[PDB]
RNA sequence: CCAUAGGUUAAUGAGGCGAACCGGGGGAACUGAAACAUCUAAGUACCCCGAGGAAAAGAAAUCAACCGAGAUUCCCCCAG
RNA sequence: UUGAGCCUUGAUGUGUAGGAUAGGUGGGAGGCUUUGAAGUGUGGACGCCAGUCUGCAUGGAGCCGACCUUGAAAUACCACCCUUUAAUGUUUGAUGUUCUAACGUUGACCCGUAAUCCGGGUUGCGGACAGUGUCUGGUGGGUAGUUUGACUGGGGCGGUC
RNA sequence: CGCGGGGUGGAGCAGCCUGGUAGCUCGUCGGGCUCAUAACCCGAAGGUCGUCGGUUCAAAUCCGGCCCCCGCAACCA
RNA sequence: CGCGGGGUGGAGCAGCCUGGUAGCUCGUCGGGCUCAUAACCCGAAGGUCGUCGGUUCAAAUCCGGCCCCCGCAACCA
């Protein structure tokens, strides 16, 4: 299954630990190693029923750094997804990015949401491994 | 419980360990036993100091003394010939109480509570293989012959 | 009788109350068991007449401890 | 599924209907079919054929066990006896040998006094 | 084996009775509720154990109220 | 052995348009390969038996993204995850067998002791069962406490309130 | 008073739970049947998912009610 | 005297609770089968719903009187 680069990948950043927001951020740098520059899309698992209308958060926020503002619904199953700009932005130019969607998302809170928000938030780049936030 | 050993435990110990066993297992086994000691404050200090430096591995070469006693008997053969009946068929069955009187008087002097008997009571006249325990780890394998007298 | 050697417990008495709330007087008895003891002193086994909670005491306390209190209250061990 | 390499072919042909049980060398059972259970219901059940096409299907439902060569053991008078036995050839299995097990007393239990 | 259990002897004390009161261990029912089951009667009657001249309790892990009072016991209020 | 939750990791998912036994979403177009390649021998895993998955290795260093047919793009790379499922770690639970030390012993023998009680001691058999305490569902006239109306051309019966 | 659900040709049950693509068993005809009746066997006829909205390429299914059938545990005005 | 049920083609019984439409088996009538009858197969007819009145759009049904039948009751001195 995996090889030279994907295994690397996951043997750099622990799997089994979720990381300071001002940690992430400067890590991303080691994974991203493609010709390219890549971007980190941000996964957000919201407490809410996807199964029910009533709690859909939808909306837009406007990212400090670029990529540059964007837009973003979740999926029918519970996690929303949207990017916060290059992975060569600085590593605190994302902290600004990440932390203001955070607040986006609690700035779109469903009335009927019975349940802990977001639980665990994640970002990764393009060819990145799974690092989740604190 | 948190009771601190003194010997060999064949599962969780290694003489010294603060090892979490059930209280019955304690209180009823390892206590009576000496094979472990109530790990209470005061207690633990005469064990790591004064019991962890010389007498634990006093008790050691008691088990040195114990591959001694695996060879306490020369030959290795201990044979018992009583009344029995006709085509082998023994009178009366013999037990672990007369095996523990047979090799003492001709041999290793050894108890009744380590004597064994792998395969029955032994009714049969022919070949049969007391292994005593000579140690909870290392046996013996002393080969009887009982022959109808 | 059912009064434990070391916690000195007895049977207290108490109501019945059903779902009716009619009382009905029942007693409560300790959990009472005659367990033996070894006692590293007299290298020899103590048979005491103990309840479930008697000898989680004596299992933090010493052994010989318990009986150092049951000696000073006149007690046959 | 097990793999097993071989075993025996049982065949209860009573007057009435067949069951042919595909068992192994130690006799447990690795399927079976009846003459009733593959349609063929009352008066058609008591027929050569439809013994044919009860061992037909039990060909198959062992051909996960993958039963090369087997024995046969027939047992009871029926209508069946001979015409199982011949697509349990067709089906793809090498008779080792066929043995007949019908159970017959030296004139033990008292038989039935019945049909008049 | 030792040693314990047990056995023998001496010394000090205890045992029983007593009117109520007192502390503790058990603890009813008739009755009232215009019937009765929760409840009341009542922790009363009564039984048992223990003690004294009194006994009990008792020197706050108590109240109060953000001002302060300072163990327990008993009486009048508080308040039917 | 065998259930269940979970972790890591690995598989899993053919209406139909179809080069695809593709779920939704989604950042981004180079990964990939000589930290020994396409194609294949042959077997296993998987299987709606349509086509995946894959160990070693003769072979020997290539292989492929938007392109075009989709309601969707290419597990080339990666992230969060859903149904289906694999090995391991961990977590308690329910069974089966064995063991002996708790416990039982109204088995044997010895002593206290001239004593079928009892206690202790050897020993045999059972054995974490049995039995007992607290909680708990069922059963329960075996037992206890009680209720079972009034009017009425006497009461009951009927009827009425 | 909730907490679970379950509702489908005449009708008992599937399939739903894990999105597109409704099967099954009796109740009726044509027969074949055979000198005949019986029985048997063959093919046919019949619900677009109890009802209404939302999400979605697509709703029998997932999410909300309505009408119930219930399964009880409750049940001290 | 009181309580409760019933009375439906020629026979025995559904339908009545919850009003508008009355059905099953036997028998009868007609045909067929058989040498003829019984059995068997096919087709059809046949009911003032005890009786009188009232309620109502409509009464077998809902209500009331009478006649007949059935069971229960008709008790304490
Ligand atoms: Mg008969
Ligand atoms: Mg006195
Ligand atoms: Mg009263
Ligand atoms: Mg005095
Ligand atoms: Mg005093
Ligand atoms: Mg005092
Ligand atoms: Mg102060
Ligand atoms: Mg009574
Ligand atoms: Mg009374
Ligand atoms: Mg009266
Ligand atoms: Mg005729």
């Amino acid at each position: 299954k995996l090889t030279k680069r994907m295994r690397v990948i996951r043997e750099k950043v622990d799997a089994t630990k979720q990381y300071d927001i001002n940690e992430a951020i400067a890590l991303l740098k080691e994974l991203a190693t493609a010709k390219f520059v890549e971007s980190v899309d941000v996964a957000v698992n919201l407490g809410i029923d996807a199964r029910k209308s009533d709690q859909n958060v939808r909306g837009a926020t406007v990212l400090p750094h670029g990529t540059g503002q964007v837009r973003y619904r979740n999926d029918k199953n519970g996690i929303i997804h949207t990017t916060i700009g290059k992975v060569d932005f600085d590593a605190d130019k994302l902290k600004e990015n990440l932390e203001a969607l955070l607040v986006a998302l609690k700035k779109a809170k469903p009335t009927q949401a019975k349940g802990v928000y977001i639980k665990k938030v994640s970002i990764s780049t393009t060819m990145g491994a799974g690092v989740a936030v604190d | 419980m948190q009771v601190i050993l003194l010997d060999k435990v064949a599962n969780l110990g290694s003489l010294g360990d603060q090892v979490n066993v059930k209280a019955g297992y304690a209180r009823n086994f390892l206590v009576p036993q000496g094979k472990a000691v109530p790990a209470t404050k005061k207690n633990i200090e005469f064990f790591e100091a004064r019991r962890a430096e010389l007498e634990a591995k006093l008790a050691e070469v008691l088990a040195a003394a114990n591959a001694r006693a695996e060879k306490i008997n020369a030959l290795e053969t201990v044979t018992i010939a009583s009344k029995a009946g006709d085509e082998g068929k023994l009178f009366g069955s013999i037990g672990t109480r007369d095996i523990a009187d047979a090799v003492t008087a001709a041999g290793v002097e050894v108890a009744k509570s380590e004597v064994r008997l792998p395969n029955g009571v032994l009714r049969t006249t022919g070949e049969h293989e007391v292994s005593f325990q000579v140690h909870s780890e290392v046996f013996a394998k002393v080969i009887v012959n009982v022959v109808a007298e | 009788s059912r009064v434990c050697q070391v916690t000195g417990k007895r049977p207290v008495t108490g109501n019945n109350r059903s779902h009716a709330l009619n009382a009905t007087k029942r007693r409560f008895l300790p959990n009472l068991h005659s367990h033996r003891f070894w006692v590293e002193s007299e290298k020899r086994f103590v048979t005491l007449r103990v309840s479930a909670k008697g000898m989680r005491v004596i299992d933090k306390k010493g052994i010989d401890t318990v009986l150092a209190e049951l000696r000073a209250r006149g007690e046959k061990y | 599924r097990k793999q097993v390499s071989d075993g025996v072919a049982h065949i209860h042909a009573s007057f009435n209907n067949t069951i042919v049980t595909i068992t192994d060398r130690q006799g447990n059972a690795l399927g079976w079919a009846t003459a009733g259970g593959s349609g063929f219901r009352g008066s058609r059940k008591s027929t050569p054929f439809a013994a044919q096409v009860a061992a037909e299907r039990c060909a198959d439902a062992v051909k996960e066990y993958g039963i090369k060569n087997l024995e046969v053991m027939v047992k009871g008078p029926g209508p069946g006896r001979e015409s199982t036995i011949r697509a349990l050839n067709a089906a793809g299995f090498r008779i080792t040998n066929i043995t007949d097990v019908t159970p017959i007393p030296h004139n033990g239990c008292r038989p039935p006094k019945k049909r008049r």
